[PDB]
Formats: C-alpha cells, structure tokens, sequence
C-alpha cells in the first residue's frame, strides 16, 4: 500500500488550519500551482491501518488530487519543505 | 448555511460545544458527529444509539486522533469538509421531500461525504459506512381493477384521490360546475368541452365533479366514476376502458376518438375549439362545449386565501388579507386583459419573491471596502510564495481585521429582512403595476 | 346500504345489524357482515361459506371469542370506516363482473379485497387463508355464452344482422319506401352498391338497420338471402389482414361514413355509403369506377310527424336520464319547432336535441343547492376547525360539546338537503312544453 | 414478533368512536400530522396469537400506516401520551 500522497487545497487558510494539530512521523513539502496550494505528505513505515486512519483527518482540510506528483518537482513552485506544516504553524498560529 | 431543525440547529451549535471542550480550532466532520449523538433526541442521535455507537465510545475514538487543545477558540470556523457536510445534507432532504433539513439529514450528509474524520471514527469502530446510512433509514417512510392501466401518471385519479378526505374547498364556478353535468349524461352532444379563456379557473371544474360524485348528491347514474387527468404506450392503457367504464377522461392539449367510451372534458380556447368541429362533425356530436366566465371577484378573493398558506412557502404570505384585495381587484378592470381569477395570482408571484429578493439586497456605499479588501488578500497571496511569512501574516492578520469588518453590516442586514420579511400590504403589490399600465 | 343490492343483499346486511345487537356492540364493522352473509344461509355468499367448512356455528363461536357483550347502548348504530369500504367495494367487485346489480356475493368479494380487518382474521384464525375463500364464490357464477365472421365480426364492426337476430333492435319509422329503393341498387350487377346523401342528419345511419330486419324475415330476393349488414367505417395496422379474411366469405354487404379507402368492386367488397349532400360530388369526381360500382338514392328529412313516431319509439329508451316516457303533448313541440323555428339541421336530430337538452336538465333543477341554506354548510365548516383545532389544543372537552356543537348542525343540514326531495317531486318526471320552449328560445 | 404500531384515522371521530372500547394492557399515544391523526398503540408482553387479535379490532377503525413512527416523535404534533384512548373517552362519550 502506498504512503505517499499529493492534496489540493481550495484557498490557502485551508493549510494554515490543517498545521495547527500534529503532522507525527510526517515529512510533508508544500506547492503553490493553478493558484491552488498543493501538499505533498510522505509517511515513513507505518501500518496500513495506521495510515489509512491519519489521511482521514487530511481531507478533512484538503481533497486528493489526481496530481502526478512528477509535474510538481518539475513544474510547480516550492514554499516549504520537508516541514512544510510545521513552518505554517510557526507564522500564523498566534 | 440556511434553516434546519431546532434538532439540527441545536445540533450544530452543539458541534461548537464540542469545538471547544477540546480546545480544537476549526470545527470538522467529528464534531458534528458529537453534535448528534449528543443531543440525543434527534432521528440521528436515535440512530447512533442503534450501531452501538454512544458518546463514551466516539468521543473516545476522536482523543484519541486529536486531543487538547490550543484553547486558541479564536473565534473559530468549519472545516471544508464539514461545510460540504452541510451542503451535503441540503441534497440529503431535496431526496427525501423533506421541506427543511434536521437531525437526520446531516448524518445522512456525513456518509455521502465519507472522507473525513467522522467516517475513520467509525470505520474504526467497525461499522462500516453503509450499515450506517441503512440505520438511519429504517426510522424514516412513505406518506383496483383497470386502474391498472390507466393509472400511470398519466393520470392521477380525480376522484377516489379526493375521495381520502384529501380534498380542500373548492369555490367555483359552482354554477360553472353543473353545466358540466346537463352534458355529461345527455346521449346527444353528450361529452363536454370546457371552453374559457385559459387557466384556472378551467382545471378547477374537473375537481368539481370529482368532488360532486363523491360527497355526493348527483343523478342519471354517474356513481363510482372516477375523473382521470394529463406515444410508445398510447392506445395500450386505453383498452382497461373498452373493458369497465366508470371514467371520465380530463384532457389536456388529438382524438384517438369516440370508438365508443371515453368520456372526457375539455381543455382549449375560443377558438382553439373551432379548430375541432370545422373539419367536423364529431363536435357539433359526441364533445360539446360551455363557458368559464370568470370567477366572483368576492370568490376570487377567497380563492387565494386557500394558496395563501402554500406560498407561505417563500415568506410573508399568510397575509395580509388587505394584501390580496389589491391582487384580485386592480386586474378586474384596471388591465384587465386576462381571466378575473388567473390574473391576481401572478401578481402575488411577481411580489411572492420580489419581497424575499429585495430582503436578500447589498449594503450602502460599502462596495469599496470589497474592492481593498480584495487585494490584501492578493497582496498576501504573493508574498506567502516568497515567504515572507511574516511579511504577510502580517497581511493575513490584516485580511482578516477588514473580513469580521465587512460581515457585520452584511449580518447587519438580516437589520433588512425585518424591513420587508413578511411586510405585505399593496404597498408591494401595485407598485408591480406602474409598468403593466 | 349506500345503493341497491338485491334482496339478498339487502337482507344480509340489515341481518348484519341483527347481529349488531344480538350481541350489543355498538358499530358494525366487517365482522357483522360475514355474520350476515352465512346467517341468511341461502345467498351464493352464503352457500360459499357453507363450503370452506365455515357455518354459522364455528363463525360466531371466534367472534364471541374476541368481543364479547355488550353494552346493550344500541344508541342508534352506525358502521365501522372498515365495513363503509368494505361496501363501497363489493359495489366495485361487480363492476367487475358486469353483474348490474350488487348481491350476496359481491359483498364476500369486497371482504376479501380489503382483508385488514375483523372477518378477515375469524378466518386466517380458522385456518382459511383469503385466497381459497374468493376461489369458493367464484367457482360458482360463470359466462354467458359460422367461420369466416372470425377475423370480420371481430375487428371492429357491429354485426347488423346480429342485432337484428334477437330482435333486440329498434323499430325503425322510414323511409320505409326509402328502404326498398336500396335493395334494387344491391340486387343487380350493374351499379351493385348503394350510396345514401342527405343531410346527416337524418340519421341516415338509421335507413341501414333496415335491411338486417328484412333480410331476416324476410321479404328480399332468394338474390340476398344468407347474408350479414355491418358497419365501421373510414381508415390502422389491421391492414389488408381482415379485409382477406372477407373476400374469403361472399355473403357480406358493408356501411361507411367517410373517405374512400377503395379497393372497390374488386371482391364481393359490397357497400352502402352515407356521405353528405356534397363530399358525395367529391367521389364520382374521383370516377369513374365512382358512378359505377357504388350508386346513389336520396334521403329525406323525415314527414315531420313521422319524427313524431321515431322519438316516442325510443322514448321508453330515454327513461334512462330519469322523466319520460311522456309527455307527448311535449314531443310534438320538440319537433313541431325545429321544423319551422331554427331551422339548421335535420327535421330527427334536431327534435332529439332538444329532448336530451332537457333530457338531464330537469333531472338537474332536481339536484341544485337548497334555499340559501348554502350558508349552513359554510357555518358547519368554521366549526370543525374550532373543534379540530382545538383537539389539535385540547381543549378536549372544549370539543365534546364542540363536536355536539357540529353534528347538532349536520343533521339540520342534510335534513334540508333531503328537503329537496322536493324540488323533486315538483320538477323530477315532469316535461311538459314549457320546459322545452325555453330551450328553444334559448337558442336564439 | 413486532409488538407496536402506528395507525392513521381518516377523521377524527373514528378515533372517538375507537375509544368507545376497551384499550386492555394497551399503551397507547395520539399524534396530528398532514390534517389527519396518527395513533401509536404499543402492546406490553402478549402472545402473538393475542395481538394479532387485538390489532384486528384496530383496522375496522384505523389503516396501519407506513409511516416511521420516529417521524411524528420529533416532526409531528402530540395530543395525548401513554393513554390516548382512555382520554377521548372521558370527554367525549357522552
């Protein structure tokens, strides 16, 4: 099963709300493209259902984006890396 | 995002009780979900109680994917999500005919929009998503020889259908009624066409004799007849008849013809008639015709007064009786070119909204404010991917100073619905009709 | 009741009041009219009962068995909503079975259709589950009742010479001169078919029937003997199919009313034609196997009183909207008028008219709303709602007296609503002139 | 075996009229919906053969309606509870 994934964001406070919980055991990396915020989660071994269960709460902010993820590293602009929830949490949170 | 239930109201807000009872910040699919098993009452509430699924045992669940507790409650919003849940349980009710959203609906919405919180929350308690919508349902439901055929729909029964006690007044043309009636048992030119000029009246003396059958007193045997309504099944259903004939047919709009039943009452115009016996002569024989003049205008007033409950249904009618005497009496004679009771109706429409548009209208010189506003948010857009945060946050923090800013003057116009909600009187009536004259 | 049944319906029902008190409840709901029906023990109804093993004696012992005494209220019974259906359908299970008239039977098939109720569960109790109970009546009423006639009689098309065999046919009047003239033009070989202009009107249609009963019986050449008059006619996927299944029979002759559909002359294809005093000029201007085959005779405006006679023949037949037969006195005017007065038609239909134009009419100033008395039941009304409302309320017995309050009125009501019996026995089955010259003077 | 049920009366009076009887071991409530009344009658311990009985007398009065009897407790409009019968009896007959 896989456990990397690419979600699509409507309007960009959508991100800012998503940071202010945990990320845990998650590098994630966020793009700016089609005037919608991409974000890129890549869980590290975890179980099935332990990940199943985390993406739930994801989409709660965000849906999944049929995205090849390739068009991004390529095409897209970067903002934050590898900590890209966490950074958001820092400047908006308070 | 519009008007529920208390049930449902009390049930979102009761999400919020649970935004903050664990500190959370926005308010997702999981608090609704608290919301309902926590009011308890609720169809939806009921239903949890079903699966196994109480309080203790969910809330559980959730501290245990989320906990404590920025008690940041900066004045919190939704998730997207659950405002698509709420969308969501809006459609949940259009299916369903439910004329306003509650309890169950909004679990109803939950299932449909299954990524989510919530959803993990109980494909985790082992309860998959559909053993769920199915619980909900199973507290929710509904409302003859030749019929067979026949009753389609085409072509709803006139008469056993307002035979169930189901039928209203209703003011005619109560001598209009009867002339249907010297025809309709003749044996000369014996089937009636109802000639008048379009409408309403004209479907209404249908639903007279209908009404004249069943309760009761009429003649020259006309008893257990039902009055029936509106090409790849055409002839077919007309054969139930040719075999068992208590039925008269009320049209629509042709004639399959007089093979021999068929009794039927007709739909069509001045003239429109003259287009039937010209080319003749089954008129001038079987159809035979009568007029609509057009209803009392006293009867007229009292016609609305039965409907006045049914619009009610986009807000300010019932009432005002003062408002409907305009109605009927300004088409009468002034324009005046109609029928005396289809016209005051429209009228009522024409305001039976422009009162509901009017309240829904945009503040003063307030337009500005969009414009500024507008470009805040853009100038933070740009600096955010060049970052900059601070430099930005900034911005956010300055977006969102001028967002509560504005709403409360568009918030500030429910101060407008008051000012015409449910106001009525001819004020709103004739000004419609400083243009029809 | 709510109609007419046969004695044995109405004597099983009324027996179901019997047994309404017999045992002291005070509604009788289905569970008296099965009472009714195996205690009168001679209906079809009846004698099925006798069948399924169910005799008075089981029956009753069930229903004692689940109501009992007996308040011997007997306050004037009504009947449960149930058993109002239960006969507002037996009524319909004879529609079903063109049985005219409701009877013992009809009234144990409307039981079994609306099974939710008392009788219904006696039985389910006594092991006899509905489907073998409406099988038991049925299987005691049934039915009633040359080759070529299959494909023809069946189509489509009134066999003439039928309704002409049991006699159960009209007169009718003549043209009975004019009768004749149509057999010359069918007994030859040069113009063979015979083609009827007049005005419509004249029920032309009527000269036809003529031949059925002579051909019959029966004077007519041994040239027409053994043959069949029927009728349609004009122009759809019954093609060329029954008209085969015709050639393939010589013995038939034909009436029509419209276009021209001509495969003439070619079979024994015979015809009688009745077209008007015109569209006749648009055929044998089609020609020319027009004024050949087919071939034409001219159809009067009846002696005017002559009309007199055709009307009082069917007179006892016009029974049926409910005042003739009579008044004679009143048909001479009918017609009498038309012929002079207004004055666009027929010297027969016209008259006709103007009976049915009062033939329900009267029948109708009957029905209309009594004295102002239109005001009660605009009264009556305020009231359920008070009463309803208030029960919505409670208020309760702020509607016991609320409802005496109501039927105090109803009674008074349909108690004037039935003094407008005589509004029947002044107009009903009257006739005479006056009620026609107003007809007739409203239509000019 | 189901041991409660929800019936619709045409108009009021058969209600009044159905009271005029003995209810027996009977719960039973009264509800007003769409202009016609609903009656929620709900048997405590009998046998079936004892309910299917009883239910019988109920529909020479009454139609058993499909409608979801938690649809009237929340959307419907209560007149009487627990003893709906008992009550149209007191003011209504005689």
């Amino acid at each position: 099963q896989k456990l990397q994934f690419v979600l699509r964001f409507g309007d960009f406070e959508d991100v800012i709300s998503l940071s202010k919980l945990n990320v845990n055991g998650s590098k994630t990396t966020l793009y700016s493209f089609e005037n919608r915020y991409y974000l890129y989660v890549d869980f590290c071994n975890m179980t099935d259902e332990e990940v199943e269960n985390q993406l739930s709460i994801l989409l709660e902010y965000a849906t999944e984006s049929s995205i090849s993820i390739h068009r991004l590293e390529e095409y897209g602009k970067l903002i934050i890396s590898e900590h890209a929830l966490e950074t958001i949490k820092k400047h908006f949170a308070s | 995002f519009g008007r529920f239930t208390e049930r449902a109201q009390k049930v979102l807000a009761l999400a919020q009780e649970e935004a903050l009872r664990l500190g959370h910040n926005n308010i997702g699919t999981e608090h609704i979900l608290l919301g309902l098993v926590r009011e308890g009452e609720g169809i939806a509430a009921k239903a949890l109680q079903a699966l196994g699924l109480g309080s203790e045992k969910i809330q559980k669940e959730v501290e245990s994917l989320i906990g404590r507790g920025q008690e940041m409650s900066q004045t919190i919003h939704y998730t997207p999500r659950a405002k698509k849940v709420i969308e969501l349980s809006m459609d949940e009710a259009r299916k369903l005919g439910h004329s306003y959203v509650g309890t169950e609906h909004i679990l109803l919405g939950l299932i449909r929009e299954g990524e989510g919180v919530a959803a993990r929350v109980l494909n985790n308690l082992g309860v998959s998503l559909n053993k769920a919508r199915q619980q909900v349902l199973q507290l929710l439901g509904s409302n003859s020889n030749a019929n067979t055929p026949t009753l389609d729909s085409l072509a709803r029964d006139l008469t056993a259908i307002a035979k169930e006690d189901s039928l209203d007044p209703v003011i005619g043309r109560s001598k209009e009624i009867q002339r249907v009636i010297e025809v309709l048992s003749r044996r000369t030119k014996n089937n009636p066409v109802l000639i008048g000029e379009p409408g309403v009246g004209k479907t209404a003396i249908a639903e007279g004799l209908a009404q004249q059958i069943i309760n009761n007193e009429v003649p020259e045997i006309l008893r257990d007849k039902r009055v029936m309504t509106l090409e790849d099944r055409l002839k077919k259903v007309m054969d139930e008849i040719r075999q068992a004939g208590n039925i008269i047919l009320f049209i629509d709009a042709k004639p399959s013809l007089a093979r021999g039943e068929l009794q039927c009452i007709g739909a069509t115009t001045l003239d429109e008639y003259r287009k039937y016996i010209e080319k003749d002569a089954a008129l001038e024989r079987r159809f035979q015709p009568i007029q609509v003049d057009q209803p009392s205008v006293d009867e007229s007033i009292q016609i609305l007064q039965g409907l006045r409950d049914r619009y009610e249904a986009h807000h300010r009618v019932s009432i005002t009786d003062d408002a409907i005497e305009a109605a009927v009496k300004l088409s009468d004679r002034y324009i005046s070119d109609r029928f005396l009771p289809d016209k005051a109706i429209d009228l009522i429409d024409e305001a039976g909204s422009k009162v509901r548009l009017r309240s829904f209208t945009t503040p003063p010189n307030l337009k500005e404010l969009e414009q500024k506003l507008d470009e805040v948010r853009k100038e933070k857009d740009a600096a955010v991917q060049s970052q900059e945060f601070e430099k930005a946050a900034s911005l956010r923090d300055t977006e969102q100073r001028l967002r509560e800013q504005v709403e409360d003057t568009k918030k500030s116009w429910k101060e407008k619905q008051g000012q015409e909600n449910s106001e009525v009187t001819v004020d709103d009536i004739a000004m419609v009709v400083s243009s029809w004259t």
